[PDB]
RNA sequence: UAAGUGAUCUAGAAAG
């Protein structure tokens, strides 16, 4: 959470999203559902100001 | 009433040129945000009022002499004219019989198309604000740089590089001199104590901003060595072998002096002829306060929380406090 | 143990991070302990009240220097 | 428009009275 | 001093005045090569992207004809054509034959 | 197409 906060503060939100989009991001941003598992990641990222969840 | 530099709306904030203002102790800090039209008007009225055929007025301009050529305010015929014009306007605004607002004691910085940096001094700092969008390549934000944050987006929109003002450096030097003199009577411990006090004042006041100013570094080394020679002179010794850093930097508990090194720092000594023109990445490190059998005496600067960290941290902890206060209220308890 | 102490001293004795980085590079430390050095640096960072630009700059410098240090920083991250 | 709303809108042979001297004193007192 | 970079001199400074080159200098020496991927990405992001031509074509065309004329001149001046009539006649022929061919071109 | 060569001041006696 702290790390992400730092990143956002430094780079920017949309920019950050773009950057991560370019990368793989398996554990952070899984696309293959895995049965109410994205819920978890999604939930956690709703805790901080993040979009696209 | 408004909080410090807040506004009831955006519209009101935007209405006037004079977007911010503050009089720290007989030194006003008017920030104007002109449009091209307004600027043109100002230049017009001034220039017409006070003509000059050549550029001319670029000389006799109060630039920030501490900063480097391409860092400080560039001298564009237009921007400079605007600046001077602005100053003239301000002077007109205040009556002369009440106070002396002489140009000579006034620094005017300008930000524009042709001027990317934005300078000032305040509370004995020198602060070069440079927005991220204007920077050619945002390197790893160095130390002695405040990344400023935009309130809306929460992104690091602008940087603020920090030097210590020449005036403050001079004051410090004077302090050191004072300490040195009236110390024939004074004993080593007392001398070192005074010096310690001086140093801690100098840092704890502007902590982060020491990194930049090479003159201040020089003063610290020079000053510190002078202090050491006060002891070493006192023993009529004044000699390297027989005063290893044990005697100085060891605390008063162990028969030492308690001197606080801001010395054994490596002084960043970049190419002096180039450095005057533009800021360089520090390339060559000079040896500051050296010694034979060099035990790496830690500085003091590493053990003081640099201001930016202190302030972000402050914001965090105070936020936390606020939140817990609310919790206490809800729970009806003494926090 | 004493190596660690030395490293710590090198960190402290610098003014800004760059100086510290320079000092560390001068140390001539072999590929063996680079990871250990990085760990030490991290721990030192932790010891402080807050995150410092200093340490970040130092990290950057070292990283830039040689691929081995990049590797070390990575593996340290993994460890963390 | 904005510049209207203000209150004010539009050698001697004495070493103790030299322009240099007064200026100097101003400089070196605070 | 050394390479615009040493201390003016060790007297004053109150120190050795020893002058190391930093080893972050190698980082400042090659940050474009080290962080080439920073600009590379950016570049990639924007990496996808008549009258004059006509004029050029015209020049080529007229020029070709003029080359024919020149050739005629060559043939004449070299091989038995001391008179001016020969030259002029040749030119005329070139104009007629050339602009005939080029009229054909126009038609197509 | 991806490292580390190098610049190193002083310096103690008298009288006050």
């Amino acid at each position: 959470k702290f790390l992400f906060q730092e990143l956002v503060n430094e780079l920017g939100l949309d920019e950050l999203q773009l950057r991560l989009n370019s990368s793989k991001l398996d554990g952070m941003f899984p696309l293959e559902g895995d049965a109410e598992h994205i819920r978890y990641s999604i939930n956690f990222f709703t805790a901080i100001g993040l979009g696209l969840l | 009433p408004n909080e410090f530099m807040q506004f009831k709306s955006k519209e009101v904030e935007k209405a006037h040129p004079i977007r911010l203002y503050t009089r720290y102790l007989d030194r006003i800090y008017m920030l104007f945000h002109f449009e091209e039209d307004e600027g043109e008007e100002l230049t017009d009225e001034y220039l017409a009022e006070n003509p000059d055929p050549n550029f001319e007025n670029s000389i006799g301009y109060n630039n920030r002499k501490c900063w480097p050529k391409d860092s400080r305010m560039r001298l564009i015929r237009q921007d400079v004219n605007l600046g001077r014009a602005v100053f003239w306007e301000i002077q007109s605004r205040v009556p002369t019989s009440l106070t002396s607002i002489k140009w000579e004691n006034a620094f005017v910085s300008v930000y524009s198309k042709n001027n990317p940096n934005l300078l000032f001094s305040m509370c004995g700092f020198e602060v070069r604000i440079l927005p991220r969008q204007r920077m050619e390549e945002v390197v790893s934000n160095d130390e002695g740089v405040w990344d400023l944050v935009d309130e809306r987006t929460k992104q690091r929109t602008a940087k603020a590089y920090l030097k210590v003002s020449e005036e403050e450096i001079k004051k410090f030097d004077s302090r050191i001199r004072g300490i040195l003199m009236a110390s024939g009577s004074t004993t080593f411990t007392k001398v070192a104590a005074k010096w310690n006090t001086s140093l801690i004042s100098l840092f704890t006041y502007f902590r982060e901003a020491i990194v930049a100013t090479e003159p201040l570094l020089d003063i610290l080394v020079k000053g510190e060595t002078r202090i050491q020679n006060r002891v070493k002179l006192g023993l009529n010794s004044k000699m390297p072998t027989r005063f290893p850093p044990a005697v100085f930097y060891t605390p008063k508990e162990l028969g030492g002096l308690g001197m606080i090194s801001a010395s054994h720092i490596l002084i960043p000594a970049s190419d002096l002829s180039w450095s005057k023109q533009t800021d360089t990445g520090i390339t060559h490190f000079r040896a500051g306060m050296t010694h034979e059998d060099e035990k790496l005496i830690p500085t003091i600067f590493r053990y003081i929380t640099t201001w930016e960290n202190e302030f972000l941290d402050s914001q965090r902890v105070w936020a936390e406090y606020a939140t817990k206060r609310q919790e206490a209220i809800q729970q009806n308890r003494r926090l | 143990v004493e190596f660690k102490k030395k490293i710590y001293l090198v960190l402290k004795s610098s003014l800004s991070g760059d100086e510290a980085a320079h000092k560390l590079l001068k140390l001539k430390i072999a590929n063996n302990l680079k990871k250990s050095v990085v760990d030490i640096i991290i721990k030192s960072s932790l010891q402080e009240s807050t995150f410092s630009k200093f340490y970040s700059i130092l990290s950057e410098r070292m990283i830039t220097f040689h691929r081995s240090w990049q590797t070390a920083y990575n593996e340290t991250f993994e460890q963390n | 428009s904005w510049r209207k709303g203000t209150a004010f809108g539009r050698y001697i042979n004495d070493m103790t009275k030299s322009e240099y001297h007064q200026e100097f004193l101003h400089k070196h007192v605070r | 001093s050394y390479n615009g970079i040493g201390l003016k001199s060790a007297k004053g400074s109150s120190t050795s005045g020893h002058v190391q080159r930093s080893l972050a200098s190698n980082n400042r020496r090659r940050p474009q090569g080290s962080q080439q991927q920073r600009q590379q990405r950016q570049n990639a992001i924007k990496k996808a992207s008549l009258a004059v031509q006509k004029q050029i074509e015209t020049h080529m065309e007229k020029r070709e004809i003029e080359v024919q004329v020149s050739e005629l001149r060559d043939r004449l001046e070299e091989e038995e054509t001391l008179s001016e009539e020969q030259i002029d006649k040749k030119c005329e022929a070139l104009r007629a034959k050339l602009t005939n061919e080029w009229q054909e071109q126009q038609r197509m």
